[PDB]
C-alpha cells in the first residue's frame, strides 16, 4: 500500500500496543515525528512467530529465500504482533500459506504468485513423481500451538528518504519566517543552521 | 609558472572540498542526516566512518 500526503504519527502507533518484533533499520523509531520521507510504502503480511525473525535485511531462511527477501539497504521500520486468539483455531487454519520451495530466489521487494508443483531438478515434473512438490504450503495454526507456531501479523513500512520532495510529513508546527539572523531552519527535513 | 602554482593550490582546495560530499561507508554525507535519521549509540558508528 502507497502512503502520501497525509501526516504521520509515530506516538499513536507505539502507544497503541506493545508490538512483538518492532525495529527500524535506518531510522530512528523516536525521531519519526520530526523527519519528512516521500512515498511511504506498507507491506502486511502474516506468517508464524519463528519467521518473523528471519524478516530482516541479509538474512536468508525459507520465507527470505522464497517468499519475501528485504532489500539489504531497507530503510524503515518493520512491526510484528501476535495474533493467535484471532486467526488460529482449534480445527486447523490453512487461509494462511507460505511458499516452502520456488525455482529461484526473488529480487528484494517482490511478489510471487505463481502455483505449480515444484520440481528440485527445475525441469517439468508430473505430480505424481517424487520430482513435483508443492511449494505452496502452510503451517498448521492451532490455538494450542505454541507462541512461535502461533501466528504473527507484520508490517512493514519503508520510507524513501530524501529522494524528492516529500508529500508525507510528520506533525509538527511550522514557525514565521525570519531573515537577517543566523538561524536553525528545518525545510520538509532539511535541517541546517545559517542565515 | 607563476600560474601554475596557483592552479595546483587552487586544485588542491577544490579536490579537499569536493572530498567533503561522499560517503565513507556510512549511510549518508551529511552529518546533519545520519543525526535525525539515527539514535546516537548507532549515529556514532557512521559518525566515526
Ligand atoms: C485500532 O485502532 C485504535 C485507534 O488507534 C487502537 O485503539 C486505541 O488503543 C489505545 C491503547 O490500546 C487506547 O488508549 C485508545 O483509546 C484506543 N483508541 C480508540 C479506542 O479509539 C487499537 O490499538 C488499534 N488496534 C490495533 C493496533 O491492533
Amino acid at each position: 500500500k502507497r502512503i502520501s500526503n497525509c501526516v504521520a504519527d509515530y506516538s499513536v502507533l507505539y502507544n497503541s500496543t506493545s508490538f512483538s518484533t518492532f525495529k527500524c533499520y535506518g531510522v530512528s523509531a523516536t525521531k519519526l515525528n520530526d523527519l519528512c520521507f516521500s512515498n511511504v510504502y506498507a507491506d502486511s503480511f502474516v506468517v508464524k512467530g519463528d519467521d518473523v525473525r528471519q524478516i530482516a535485511p541479509g538474512q536468508t531462511g525459507v520465507i527470505a529465500d522464497y517468499n519475501y527477501k528485504l532489500p539489504d539497504d531497507f530503510t524503515g521500520c518493520v512491526l510484528a504482533w501476535n495474533t493467535r486468539n484471532i486467526d488460529a483455531t482449534q480445527t486447523g487454519n490453512y487461509n494462511y500459506k507460505y511458499r516452502s520451495l520456488r525455482h529461484g530466489k526473488l529480487r528484494p521487494f517482490e511478489r510471487d504468485i505463481s502455483n505449480v508443483p515444484f520440481s528440485p531438478d527445475g525441469k517439468p515434473c508430473t505430480p505424481p513423481a517424487f520430482n513435483c512438490y508443492w511449494p505452496l504450503n502452510d503451517y498448521g495454526f492451532y490455538i494450542t500451538n505454541g507462541i512461535g507456531y502461533q501466528p504473527y501479523r507484520v508490517v512493514v513500512l519503508s520510507f524513501e528518504l530524501l529522494n524528492a520532495p516529500a508529500t508525507v510529513c510528520g506533525p509538527k508546527l511550522s514557525t514565521d519566517l525570519i531573515k537577517n539572523q543566523c538561524v536553525n531552519f528545518n525545510f520538509n527535513g532539511l535541517t541546517g543552521t545559517g542565515v | 609558472k607563476l600560474q601554475d602554482v596557483v592552479n595546483q593550490n587552487a586544485q588542491a582546495l577544490n579536490t579537499l572540498v569536493k572530498q567533503l560530499s561522499s560517503n565513507f561507508g556510512a549511510i549518508s554525507s551529511v552529518l546533519n542526516d545520519i543525526l535525525s535519521r539515527l539514535d546516537p549509540p548507532e549515529a556514532e558508528v557512521q559518525i566515526d566512518r
